[PDB]
């Protein structure tokens, strides 16, 4: 078949798209640090962009340092794809044939990146290889004087974020095709999410983590040994995702449980109701020994990544390790045998379950009513707060009676007892808290939909047309993590008011598990108020961190399947496809990892436009483009060659927000591509007036950039819009048949089609 | 007392703001050529709206309403433009930015109300690339400003706006 | 063939060695910093051992920064191995036989490690995709939330850096075979090596970096254009010493000349000498284009990794990159085609040469005279010195009209200019400093011995005996960068003064090319003093930085050609018998990369000690053992298996000292080791008495830890120190036969076999 | 005046040590229960030797020769030992270190001539990880230390000392 020019792309072959891109977007640079300390020359103070020893620069530094957290993203997805394929091929084989469900691109980022199309597992070995290679190289590129210019540490940030979404692919696509996976299901299960949804009288096993082969196996072990309704397996992060997406197939409801996010782990530790604590991969607390031991909590290990310095008891005797574990002698193992550990967590927190009764680090209420009355009122928690939560406040309201205030601060709090080690009375904050808020925490119940997987191609088919054009008001992929800066609510809130207007949101990882957690005033999740296909109005979930490769998979396969292009070695065309054309916007409103970081580079990288909270400003580069400069916003016309204006619209590629109102109008706004007929641009009009009315009160200043056509108004306020553009603007408007004679600065033409590369313009 | 407690969790490197008194902020303020108020959501407080609104006005002052304060000002008779705090911090490094009314970039910057773990990340950026003077009037130490008020109360805080609104 | 327990290893596979390893020799932590700036949670501030949010305290953050050092170094050496075999494959093919010498164990190193004894070219590729895997899985590791324990950080970073040397060994065995370098020469040439020695009236090509692929090919279109004897090129850092190599297994001189260390490049570039330079990887200056656009001197890059931020020109014509050069349109250029950049390279250097003449930064008499008296001596620059040069001092002594103090300060500046950037007069103070030692630099010249490769086992054989028994005093690998505190010259006094000793020094990177710069009153170097063989009283020089691989291969053939050891996945065997047995020490005197940490560390698992310069603190890990604490220092004897008392001998595996004096006392006491005979305890015991008495004017007060006999003591003064134990310990000795009756807590055995292993033990 | 000059090229964090006076330092080393007097090779300058040595005598303190400044100890009657001054460091976070003479570990060690990047990296291990003091009684301002002077000439520095000696 067809290839395209940059299969297997280095630093080198991308470095054009992504110049092409920083042209536009210029990179913001937010020093987290004014001083760098890589080496032994250091720690060099670069205060007003002055030069370290080495001669890099504030800018270079900053570059480098978000270099390095992609990277670091892009190797945990690598390495949790390359431990699931070597498990996979070992039990399976490498001669089973691909299964992602109904569609004939299987691997769409591999596709678009290599070049490769995979049909069984042994396929994936050679993507995997090349992944290790360049991961290596950009590494080395770490080093100290290995590169001086921001800009290159730029372009190989987007090389590692590409590289970070082919992995994950890998990943996704071995699990979903070995572990009887959703095989792309607009109609899989509904699973119970929540702290509150465990029952606490059955020994509890709780699985910390993102990797799922040992809890699998522990799985079996349950199943085959009737324990699944004698028993209560919950779990933490996307393993739950991936627990739960077990083996349904069958679209049966799970019996495993989602407890919560990362945010939620000290508080499920605390509150007692854990038997047995298994940890696997990353996301993973380094605390839960210490504050496991004061409670008797079993910690079992299951991966050389994170052995947490227990013992290694791989290849002793089940028997003997339940019963040092019992005596006390150890507060934990190494397990990295997957028989021995599906037989033995189970029987460990068989075992263990009548041996802790009642144990709990939750305050009575006496013992609380003293440890409020401790406090002195000195301020150290507050200044400690990653969320500068009023602390002191609730503590002052708490000794006069009302426990309101700890209540509240209860769903924003993350559960870091960053507040416990600051203060001089031994005060347990977080506990505090949660014994006021032991009622909410009782009815934190809800629904949320199991990974779906990847999108057909007949759902592509159907939507395609509808997206380009704009029919569709556009695509918001809420992902992330938890790092949220005022509570879990915010992606509720915002999945419901664009749900409202239709449009198609697709969520993963922690950002859907916080969606499911709230309900109605009748009582209904939006998992089940709305449905779960690939169209307008429906809310999908495909999955874990590493499904997030669906949804970039998802706009190459708009590009690809409805545009009739090549993927094979073609990122740049597709990537501009995607800008000018797809109206897709993600949001990460608690991003705090570094997968984080590396999947927003590579949806950037693809084309995509990403929000974030207001704590991602610490990752030290934002993607924003400059509006008064018109220079900026000027492409080729792909059937000439002539230059063509467009509106500024992506006006970012990363940007972080505040609020998650001003998060809203940002989705709103983003949306607006090139290319929209009259009905699509009034639509994303329509609702971008109409949200930035509603939020901020006050209609957007450069709302009339973007109206090239009478018909692109709003079709209910055309007339005052009409009166507006020729009083404020001093446009000319024909009154007769309400029309636009003058003003404009960009023409209407339907078949105009914007690119960014002259190569393939003719 | 605004000037007595200034202590950070983490530091941001060696160089820090000077805690000023209610007396500076206000002659600062007051001899500014070009000023800005950038104000975050956290103005809508009842007790800090009157206060800012009364600010602005004391000195014919453009508000950048960054966030989602806008609705805010928008009742008030003063001269409040919505802008995303991330997209300013960037704007006014460049020398050549028309500005919110087109005029020409600001030389002068006066926070209030913003969360001090992103107001200091955009401060980072415009003190480290930029030319910007930057005073912060909240309740919490700003390391990254140019001029900063110390930890404050919230009565206290209310206290020291009305001071610096006396002599303004 | 047999194999050992540990082939191709991974985390959990070295855990039981590295934990056998830190028992002994406990870690001890340094944090650089306060805080953790990893994720957008933080910053943390950590102070007094506190926990992050995350759950990590401050010992776990500080293993952490180390282990991502260690493994930034083996990236760095893993992809310089994996560019230059994929090259060399290309060109010369996969088919080629190794050719490193005159042995059979072509690669020690990687058959430790992996258990394989690769024949030709093609076999080394599997090793290498197994290095780039593993340093995916442990860069993974380095993910917020992926790893709780300090000690388990530390392990993955013994971890890192034997992978660090099997990389290592493979890129200088692919060079080796396949360039024509010197295959294990004990007589390989004398080449110049200074700043001095370079030619200034004729056109000068400098290089920069490491990687030597595209530096090939431009000394291939010198030599067959008759261009060797018109031109000249120097090299700065290792790739000067991979240049200075090529095809010179003939023996004869090269032409082409080594200019200095990383201390020297913007020193070079303000000279103005330089005509074109051209940059190839790791260890270049950022700020060169900066500066070199002053002097009119164009920067090429020739890698990925280091492109600068400049046009990519790569299928550009020569002559239109010459021509756009020549006017000014472009600073430099990069070149990734290796037979256009060979020919570029040499043309723009000759027509470069005649447009920049006379063009330097250094200031004239006057300039500089108004450059002193602008100073008013507010002491920024002293604050901001890495080195804390006394500046403000010898500007108020120019300004009396003395410059003595300046042209000391000469030799000790790294040149850095970090005292220029606050300075508020402006005054170029690197460049007063090479004004005022204008004279000593046009004196500084010197000869280095060319990297000679491997040790063969010719001579493993005839030194084996003796270095195992004592007979020899021991094996000193002075290695390492060039962040010296206090000049350049306290390696090469270390050096004299263990070569006067009949130490075998071995040395590779800038520390021999500051040991060459050195003459005696007579005016040869220490390489022309001493012969370059591997045996007492000999300094031979291995090469490049990848060449310390050799030293550890060299520990690693001691143990198997002479003891009859397995190599083969025998990892802990091998380095147990070389930490008991094997007096090897390693001296990195100026280390500050990253790659010195992962070389250091990589020893250290080895079973190598190693001494550090006062700026090693910054890595922010140590290894010291405990003296006092006796149950440390106890091992079990290999024929039964009982317990057996050892010197505490090596004290540390790594350590910082502060003083050249201080590090001499150090390396000489901690070439000790048990199973030592008689006559090897008393020569090692002599010289370190000696030196200690020379440099710290005192007897160590642990001398007689290390006494078993009256043999063990020195013969010349065996009677003092026999009274000395008398009097001082109170011990029972025989006057009439002059033996040891009573008083050691050791008793001598001949035939003792110390290992630290049970399973091998019978 | 020794509280003057504390100015860094680079910051550790928040946490910093305390500028002290003469008379200060003079108390706290008098009033130490076990003292302990750690000098590196900077001491060997001829004004800092008699100084050393006539602070040690006036209050019998051990003193913890690092580097290679014993040879300027080995000729005057004080009790001064050798000990790598990492290793120093390692062995004071040890409680039941015997000590240098067996008889217990110290509470306060008194730094002078040090390499600024040296001591501030050992002592960063001493004050996180124990609970010894520090008195840096040198010229440069050291962070990580618990009390210290502030930067000072050679002159000044040569001053402090004589001041410290006559109030000891
Ligand atoms: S970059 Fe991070 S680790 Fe390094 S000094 Fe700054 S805050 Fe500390
Ligand atoms: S890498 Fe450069 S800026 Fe960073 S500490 Fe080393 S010399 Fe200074
Ligand atoms: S740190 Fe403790 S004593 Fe101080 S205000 Fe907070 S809860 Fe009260
Ligand atoms: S545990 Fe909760 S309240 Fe305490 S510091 Fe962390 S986020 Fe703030
Ligand atoms: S990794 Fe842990 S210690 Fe570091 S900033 Fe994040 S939460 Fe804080
Ligand atoms: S910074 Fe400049 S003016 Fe100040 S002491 Fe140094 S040379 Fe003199
Ligand atoms: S250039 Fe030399 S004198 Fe100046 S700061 Fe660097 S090392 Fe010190």
């Amino acid at each position: 078949g067809p290839m395209g020019p940059t299969p297997f792309p280095t630093a080198a072959t991308v470095r054009d798209w992504s110049f092409t891109l920083f042209d536009r977007y210029e990179p913001v640079y937010t020093p987290m640090c004014d001083q760098c300390c890589y080496c032994t020359f250091g720690p060099c103070n670069l205060e007003g962009n002055r030069r370290g020893a080495c001669g890099l620069d504030m800018k270079g530094q900053a570059a480098r340092e978000f270099f390095l957290r992609c990277i670091t993203g892009c190797a945990c997805h690598s390495a949790h794809g390359r431990h699931l394929l070597d498990h996979i091929i070992s039990i399976f084989g490498e001669d089973m044939p691909i299964n992602m469900g109904a569609s004939n691109v299987i691997a769409p980022n591999i596709q678009l990146i290599t070049g490769r199309q995979p049909k069984t597992l042994g396929d994936l070995k050679p993507i995997m290889e090349y992944v290790e290679e360049e991961l290596g190289q950009l590494l080395a590129t770490v080093h100290a004087g290995q590169e001086g210019a921001a800009i290159d540490y730029d372009n190989k940030a987007m090389l590692a974020g590409i590289l970070d979404h082919v992995g994950m692919e890998v990943s996704d696509i071995a699990q979903v095709t070995a572990l009887g996976f959703p095989k792309s299901d607009p109609e899989a299960p509904l699973v119970e999410v929540g702290m509150g949804t465990l029952d606490a009288s059955k020994p509890v096993i709780i699985a910390i983590g993102h990797n799922v082969a040992g809890v699998t196996y522990i799985m079996d072990y349950m199943e085959d040994n009737n324990l699944t309704d004698k028993m209560e397996i919950g779990g933490l992060c996307c393993t739950a995702f991936d627990m739960t997406r077990y083996k349904r197939e069958d679209r049966k409801p799970p019996y495993a449980k989602i407890v919560g996010t990362i945010s939620k782990e000290l508080k499920v530790v605390r509150s007692g109701i854990p038997d047995v604590i298994v940890i696997d991969e990353q996301c993973v607390r380094a605390d839960l020994v210490e504050e496991g031991k004061k409670l008797k909590i079993p910690v079992i290990a299951s991966n050389e990544k994170v052995m947490y310095g227990l013992p290694d008891r791989t290849n002793d005797d089940v028997d003997a390790i339940i019963e040092d574990i019992k005596t006390g002698k150890i507060p934990g193992c190494v397990m990295l045998d997957y028989e021995k550990l599906g037989e033995l967590v189970p029987r460990l927190a068989m075992e263990m379950a009548p041996l802790r009764e009642g144990i709990s680090a939750i305050p009575s209420d006496e013992e609380m009513a003293s440890l409020v009355a401790k406090c002195v009122a000195c301020g150290e928690c507050a200044l400690a707060c990653p969320e500068e939560l009023d602390i002191p406040d609730a503590i002052q309201a708490a000794k006069e009676g009302d426990f309101t205030a700890l209540d509240f601060l209860h769903d924003l709090c993350v559960g870091c007892r960053r507040c416990e080690q600051v203060c001089n009375k031994e005060i347990p904050i977080l506990s505090v808290i949660d014994k006021a808020a032991q009622k909410a925490i009782a009815e934190e119940k809800g629904l949320v939909r199991a990974g779906r997987g990847q999108v057909s191609d007949a759902e592509i088919r159907a939507e395609g047309l509808n997206l380009v054009m704009g029919t569709t008001p556009g695509v918001i992929a809420i992902i992330g993590c938890a790092n949220y800066p005022a509570g879990s609510k915010d992606v509720y809130r915002i999945a419901e008011e664009f749900l409202n207007r239709n449009y198609i949101v697709a969520v993963s990882g922690c950002s859907a598990m916080d969606i499911g957690m709230y309900k109605d005033a009748d009582g209904k999740t939006l998992y089940e108020r709305f449905p779960g296909r690939f169209e307008r109005g429906n809310i999908l979930n495909t999955g874990s961190c590493v499904s997030n490769s669906h949804i970039s998979g998802t706009c190459h396969k708009v590009a690809a399947i409805f545009a009739g292009r090549n993927l094979s070695g073609n990122l740049a065309e597709i990537a501009d496809y995607t800008l000018n054309r797809v109206g897709a916007v993600g949001l990460a409103w608690g991003a705090y990892s570094q997968k984080a970081a590396a999947i927003g580079t590579g949806c950037n990288m693809y084309g995509i436009p990403a929000v974030l909270g207001p704590h991602s400003g610490k990752y030290r580069r934002a993607l924003i483009a400059k509006t008064y400069d018109e220079n900026k916003w000027k492409v080729y016309d792909s059937r000439n060659g002539s230059e063509l204006d467009i509106p500024p619209s992506p006006e970012f590629l990363i940007t972080t927000a505040e609020t998650w109102q001003e998060a809203c109008v940002l989705l709103a706004k983003n949306c607006i591509r090139p290319s929209d007929n009259n009905m699509g641009r009034s639509i994303k009009l329509t609702h971008w007036i109409e949200l930035s009315e509603k939020y901020l009160g006050v209609l957007p200043e450069d709302w009339w950039k973007f109206v090239r056509h009478e018909a692109d108004l709003p079709l209910s306020r055309r007339e005052e819009l009409l009166k507006k553009l020729e009083t404020e603007h001093g446009w000319e408007i024909d009154w007769k048949k309400k029309k636009i004679i003058s003003g404009p600065k960009i023409k209407f033409d339907v078949s105009s089609q914007p690119t960014n590369l002259k190569r393939l313009c003719k | 007392d605004t000037t007595k407690n200034t202590k950070l969790f983490t530091s941001y490197g060696v160089k820090t703001s000077k805690a000023i008194t209610t007396e500076v902020a206000a002659k600062l303020i007051s001899k500014a050529k070009r000023p800005l108020f950038v104000v975050g959501t956290g103005v809508l407080d009842p007790e800090l709206l009157d206060r800012a609104v009364k600010i602005a006005k004391a000195k014919n002052i453009p508000i950048a309403a960054t966030g989602s304060s806008m609705p805010g000002f928008v009742d008030k008779d003063v001269n409040a433009k919505y802008i995303n705090l991330h997209q300013l911090g960037f704007y006014l490094t460049d020398p050549d930015w028309p500005g919110l009314d087109g005029n020409g970039n600001y030389d002068t910057i006066i926070l209030l109300g913003h969360k001090k773990y992103y107001i200091n990340q955009v401060l980072s950026a415009v003190k480290n690339f930029s030319d910007v003077k930057s005073i912060s009037i909240d309740r919490n130490y700003i390391q990254n400003a140019t001029m900063s008020f110390g930890n404050l109360s919230k009565a206290d805080h209310i206290a020291a706006l009305d001071e610096v609104i006396d002599l303004l």
